[PDB]
């Protein structure tokens, strides 16, 4: 792209340089060891080159997604969930560690611990601190501004520290919510800034009365262990995901260029194939994004140019092509469907993985491309596994999590009271209310995954 | 008009000290029975704990009846 | 446009008329189910008084109001009214069109067969409503709560169903339809406050009645064990200055009226307390049935907020019936909006189209395209 | 003296509705707690009969035993 725009430009050469200088850096970021990759970005990303009204290049800015959901508490024995979580702890002195009440081992903790394993023999953590703390500086964040990042990540760490011993108030059935370790629990609302008291009260206990006039809360009862630590789960993970957008949008404020203005030209990057020991709902979706990229081809290097013939007035005729594969895809969007099952079966809290997995194979294993042990007669197929034919390969998924993996679903309640922080820090991992994303706000965030790659492909659509 | 400004001067102070009174007994009041609240759902919780002890001890002693 | 769609979620009773927007949990826009006129004649000109006055407007401002009541748990007294009910909800709360996105009710069961082409008519052949449906109260609360194998017993306001479903639809029945909730006991207090130089009259105080009954009245753990005690004034009277101007000290005028809930000799009726047509229903069923049924009991609606409500059942019951499983009985966080709940979930599923009726369906099988899908 | 008066009276009414307000906050938070305090305790009544009744019938499952 270079030279060709006309070479000399203080400014055009400018990114030249430290686009260069980001192969040290942005590494650090949105970077995770797959057994597969060392250098696997774990968001799908759009890059966007910035030009004038000459040629010449000007800056650019960048869009993240949805991004996997349960890497951050649930992974295989020798993966990681992101660097940002590794490079503080072995970065910080242990003075600073000990204040708050933080150790340099994740065995330690709680959430890190439920992950399954911690150290990485391909990777450096301790002697690769001090060598990112430059490629820090490089881009613009001081110490001082070093500080202000290890506190979010302390904050979460100080969520991960807050389980619930199981309160024996009921003696059969149902449970309450209880919490002995005050310690660990008080350490989270001292550093949080909140009350202690209500903390746990509403969200142990949430609210529900919003009658326009807007809301009166307080009113509940306890509820199972299962739900607490699901509840509990959706908020660590709905903290991280809007930290991540806040965060590299923040980084950019003073990297990207504001001395000029222009058109755009886009770039895309995303996770690619992989197969493991063993399969399950994390391969699905990944899987499943393959199959939209190969329907993205298809729209354009395929559909997109054939109509694009008979646009420039050419005598053109209807060649063979092989199936639209559109059967594929109508089979997970319109109601009667994958995913428009699935979101059915996810909302009827009783009905578990194991029971939507029957609703899979009985409405299907007739339409083409599935598979499983009762309908073809294989021994190949587990019970408690499934066959699901690709558009070539034939991969077999396991049914664990699935559901309260996909759901993620945080209600006002347990937000509102996060929303109310006077602390600069905590309300800014709630921004001001739908940055260009508003439409409707209650859905789960499973089915908002499906919009969020759905919006994807749209603008991919419309341009060349 | 200064008449009127007096009277309502002095039914205004003394409906403050009032209000000041009941805003403290009320206080006072919330004060005593919160902390009995909170001795009260203690209590409570350690008698529960009994209670599944009590339970698990005489389940127990049913399965080791139908043993012998 | 793009990945939305828009349904809107109603559920309405003899009490409230919960509505939201579009995937919402919890009920957005409420008001009380009133249009009346002005027996006062609007000052006629500082307004062509109209609007019977509805919503957060009519119940702002009652005196003047001559309040009449529509739908009094089941039989609706006049179905003109309703149109002006429903020119409330979608307009001046949800400020949306009904000629726009879906709709969604709920269906109280063993409803007249006249009432459901008369509430269908009211959209589709006049208020233009692309898709709608009326699911059956009870059952949406089930799944929302997570429970498979239950025993329901729904009651908000307008009538109380013993609904034992725990794994299916449609059966013999096991279910009962009673009109001894809400609002039957709005009506008794005021018989029994003559007795102490009380009256609430009209309707327009008798809502007052409501507004009292929310903040104090209970129900007696025993009304025999607590009747000595009647003479301690510490637990029993409660003192509660009228908004308006009057100090009532109830005492025993909190746990007389709900009484009347498992006394039904108090209303003329032979019908015994709601735990003996538990067994009615029960005992109609399988005989391997049961075991499980006692096991989970799912007590929802607002009946069930009550202080004193869910212990006394675990009393009564134990003592005459099979005692072999674990008793217990589940009240959720919000038990009275478990049906909102619920209801939310079915209008944002997919699925929900092999059920629901669609613009053209109406057409190609006419009026009775109702009993036709649904039943 | 009539400006002197309405000026006291300006700040006198102020700090009324402000010592109501504080009231008026105070005696429903003593409410609110009083009502759960009564539930609490209600709450410890009812399981004080269970656990003593889960004692029993645990020492009643042990002479049980020891007959057999
Ligand atoms: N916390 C509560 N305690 C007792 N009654 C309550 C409580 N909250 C609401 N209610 C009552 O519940 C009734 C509304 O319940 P709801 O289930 O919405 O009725 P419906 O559906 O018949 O309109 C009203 O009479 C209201 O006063
Ligand atoms: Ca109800």
């Amino acid at each position: 792209l270079t030279f060709v725009s006309s070479n000399q430009s203080p400014n055009g050469e400018r990114i030249s340089k430290m686009l260069l200088d980001s192969n040290p850096l942005l590494e650090a970021f949105g970077n995770a060891k797959t057994l597969r990759n060392d250098n696997s970005s774990r968001f799908g990303k759009y890059m966007e080159m910035q030009f004038n009204a000459v040629g010449s290049p000007i800056g650019g800015k960048i869009t993240n997604y949805l991004l996997e959901k349960s890497r951050v508490v649930g992974r295989t024995q020798g993966e990681r969930s992101f660097h940002i979580f590794y490079q503080m702890l072995k970065g910080l002195s242990q003075s600073k560690l000990d204040e708050l009440g933080l150790t340099p081992n994740a065995p330690a903790y709680e959430y890190l611990k439920k992950s399954g394993c911690f150290d990485v023999s391909t990777i450096d953590d301790s002697g690769e601190f001090k060598i990112i703390v430059k490629a820090m500086e490089t881009l613009g964040l001081k110490e001082s501004d070093q500080n202000s990042i290890w506190r979010i990540l302390a904050a979460i760490l100080h969520i991960g520290n807050i389980t619930f011993a199981e309160a024996a108030e009921q003696r059969t059935g149902t449970t309450t919510v209880k919490v002995s370790d005050t310690k660990s629990l008080a350490a989270a609302a001292s550093c949080l800034k909140t009350d202690q008291q209500s903390l746990s009260i509403a969200l142990c206990y949430r609210s529900i009365s919003t009658g326009v006039g807007k809301r009166c809360e307080v009113i509940s009862v306890p509820m199972d262990c299962n739900q607490a630590a699901y509840s509990r789960d959706a908020l660590a993970k709905a903290l991280y995901e809007r930290l991540f957008n806040w965060l590299v949008s923040k980084i950019n404020t003073i990297i990207n260029c504001t001395t000029e203005k222009g058109p755009v030209i886009g770039i895309l990057d995303i996770y690619g194939f992989e197969v493991f020991q063993n399969n399950s709902f994390e391969q699905l979706n990944i899987n499943f994004c393959n199959e939209k990229l190969q329907q993205l081809f298809i729209e354009l290097t395929l559909k997109s140019e054939q109509e694009e013939y008979v646009r420039e007035g050419i005598e053109w005729k209807n060649i063979e092509y092989f199936n639209n594969k559109p059967i594929c895809e109508l089979i997970e969007k319109k109601p009667i469907g994958l995913i428009s099952l699935l979101d059915e079966a996810c909302l009827i809290a009783k009905s578990t993985d194991q029971t939507f997995l029957d609703s899979i194979c009985k409405q299907f294993e007739k339409n083409p491309h599935l598979q499983s042990y009762v309908v073809s007669k294989d021994r190949s197929i587990g019970d408690t596994c499934f066959r699901l034919k690709h558009y070539a390969g034939d991969v077999t998924y396991d049914v664990r999590g699935f559901l309260d993996k996909n759901k993620d679903t945080l209600f006002g309640d347990l937000i509102s009271s996060m929303q109310s922080s006077s602390d600069p820090l905590v309300q800014g991992l709630f921004p001001p209310t739908r940055p260009e994303d508003s439409k409707k706000r209650p859905e789960t965030a499973g089915s908002q995954f499906r919009n969020a790659m759905n919006a994807l492909i749209t603008t991919l659509l419309a341009c060349s | 008009e200064l008449d009127r400004a007096q009277e309502r001067l002095a039914t205004a102070l003394q409906k403050l000290e009032e209000a000041e009174k009941a805003a403290d007994e009320s206080e006072r009041g919330m004060k005593v029975i919160e902390s009995r609240a909170q001795k009260d759902e203690e209590k409570m919780e350690i008698q529960e704990i009994q209670l599944k002890e009590a339970k698990h001890i005489a389940e127990d002693a049913d399965r080791k009846y139908e043993e012998v | 446009d793009e990945d939305e769609t828009t349904a809107l979620v109603c559920d309405n009773g003899s009490g409230l008329v919960k509505a939201g927007f579009a995937g919402d949990d919890a009920p957005r826009a409420v008001f009380p189910s009133i249009v009346g006129r002005p027996r006062h004649q609007g000052v006629m000109v500082g307004m062509g008084q109209k609007d019977s006055y509805v919503g957060d407007e009519a119940q702002s401002k009652r005196g003047i109001l001559t309040l009449k009541y529509p739908i009094e748990h089941g039989i609706i007294t006049n179905w003109d009214d309703m149109e002006k009910i429903w020119h409330h909800t979608f307009y001046n709360e949800l400020r949306v069109a009904p000629e726009e996105h879906p709709t969604l009710l709920t269906e109280a069961p063993l409803n007249p067969k006249a009432n459901r082409e008369k509430m269908t008519q009211i959209m589709f052949e006049t208020f233009n409503v692309p898709a709608m449906y009326v699911a059956i109260q009870a059952v949406l609360s089930l799944y929302a709560s997570g429970r498979t194998t239950g025993i329901v017993l729904d009651s908000g306001d307008g009538v109380t169903h013993n609904v034992p479903i725990y794994e299916g639809y449609a059966l013999p029945h096991a279910i009962m339809r009673l009109d001894l909730a809400g609002r039957d006991l709005t009506d008794y207090l005021m018989k029994i406050l003559t007795e102490r130089g009380y009256s609430f009259v009209t309707t327009a105080e008798r809502e007052i009645v409501r507004d009292i009954k929310e903040k104090l009245c209970y129900v007696a753990l025993d009304f025999e064990n607590e009747m000595a005690t009647a003479a301690s004034s510490s637990s029993l009277e409660k003192s509660y200055e009228l908004p308006d101007g009057q100090v009532i000290t109830i005492g025993n005028e909190r746990f007389r009226c709900p009484e009347t809930l498992f006394q039904p000799s108090f209303i003329g009726m032979e019908s015994a307390g709601i735990h003996e047509t538990t067994y009615n229903s029960i005992m109609k069923c399988d005989i391997d049935i049961r075991k499980d049924l006692y096991a989970n009991n799912v007590m929802s609606g607002g009946t069930t907020m009550y202080p004193g409500i869910a212990d006394r059942m675990q009393k009564e019951i134990t003592a005459l019936a099979p005692s072999t499983m674990k008793i217990k009985i589940i009240a959720p966080p919000e038990r009275k909006y478990s049906v909102w709940i619920g209801g939310s979930i079915l209008a944002s599923l997919s699925t929900f189209q092999q059920m629901w009726i669609t613009k053209q369906e109406y057409d190609e099988a006419g009026p009775s395209i109702v009993h036709r899908k649904c039943f």
